[PDB]
């Protein structure tokens, strides 16, 4: 009934309904293949999680991921489309695999290259969808950088896991010094990639998160003081030790040159203006964001303001995973 | 405002 691809270091025991598996998921949560699905005629993505069960954590994050994946549910984010086992008992059971849909290649490169308000607010308007959604579902991903967020050639955007869930220059303050993080956290991570979208390179580098730190104080402007005590004890003096950094003005920090009808390339910076905002408490909101007048132009409440999703030993775990890729 | 059904990946 199945059949075993070897790849890499691990074989992979998928339905034969699966071929020309390929890796191309060098993750650490697991190894993701692209194969294709002979039952539908079209390109899946088979994701392996050898004996999720091992450990109170990998068991977990594993439970965790099965559970989202199957209430979880919007165009713009990576829809499950199989779980499954070879094992043939609980027993036995010691393998998960995940079919999910393939797309063609994260936000890494596309952003360098030059695109059009018209993709640009558009792949954005497509982002705020997901996270709003993943938002309204008691979830905050935290970890959104463009090494996660999936394109396709139709100008489809997707993302691709809940990241952290209770490369590194795309996390906001809030993590950096390690403080209280809202719902409107993952949107400075946004904020980024836009403008590491018109920039044409990481907007906040950093050899360490404490250069990093740095760099975007110095960059958009030092927290005035209301916040400053916001920080922890050490944290507060290191950044009362630096210089006065006022930083700039979003007309100089993202110029005209970077864009290309008018108004739309200011229109967008306003938007910049209200999702770079290192206190997080006058940061803006999906919500807001999903109104601003650069991103409102393709909204669509069907897709926008969408329904919400859904609500140990070892050996428990086991159990309940099993019971998880066997409710099917 | 007819969404854009292309994206240059390449
Ligand atoms: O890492 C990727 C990935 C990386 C580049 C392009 C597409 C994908 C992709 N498409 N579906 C899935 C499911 C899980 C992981 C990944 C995918």
């Amino acid at each position: 009934n199945f059949y075993s691809v070897e790849i890499g270091d691990s074989t992979f025991t998928v339905l034969k309904r699966y071929q020309n598996l390929k890796p191309i998921g060098s993750g650490a949560q697991g190894i993701v293949c692209a194969a294709y699905d002979a039952i539908l005629e079209r390109n899946v993505a088979i994701k392996k999680l050898s004996r999720p069960f091992q450990n109170q954590t990998h068991a977990k994050r594993a439970y965790r991921e099965l559970v989202l994946m199957k209430c979880v549910n919007h165009k713009n984010i990576i829809g499950l489309l199989n779980v499954f086992t070879p094992q043939k008992s609980l027993e036995e059971f010691q393998d998960v695999y995940i079919v999910m849909e393939l797309m063609d290649a994260n936000l890494c490169q596309v952003i360098q290259m030059e695109l059009d308000h018209e993709r640009m607010s558009y792949l954005l308007y497509q982002m705020l969808c997901g996270i709003k959604h993943l938002h309204s579902a008691g979830i905050i991903h935290r970890d959104l950088k463009p090494s996660n967020i999936v394109v396709k050639s139709d100008c489809t955007l997707k993302i691709l896991d809940f990241g952290l869930a209770r490369t590194r220059y795309y996390r906001a303050p809030e993590v950096i010094l390690g403080m209280g993080y809202k719902e409107n956290v993952d949107i400075w991570s946004v904020g980024c990639i836009m403008g590491e979208m018109i920039k044409g390179g990481v907007l906040f580098p950093g050899t360490d998160h404490i250069d990093q730190w740095n760099k975007v104080i110095e960059q958009l402007g030092t927290p005035c003081p209301e916040f400053m005590k916001k920080l922890q004890p050490t944290v507060r003096t290191y950044v009362e030790n630096r210089p006065k950094y006022a930083g700039y003005s979003f007309e100089k920090l993202f110029p005209d040159v970077l864009f290309p009808n008018k108004l739309k390339a200011s229109q967008a910076r306003d938007l910049l203006s209200k999702m770079l905002v290192i206190d997080a408490s006058k940061r803006i909101s999906v919500d807001e964001a999903l109104q601003h007048p650069y991103i409102n132009v393709w909204y669509d409440p069907s897709e926008a303001e969408a329904p919400p999703p859904k609500i140990h030993t070892i050996e428990e775990w086991k159990e309940l995973i099993y019971k998880e890729v066997m409710d099917l | 405002p007819k969404r854009p059904t292309t994206l240059n990946l390449f």
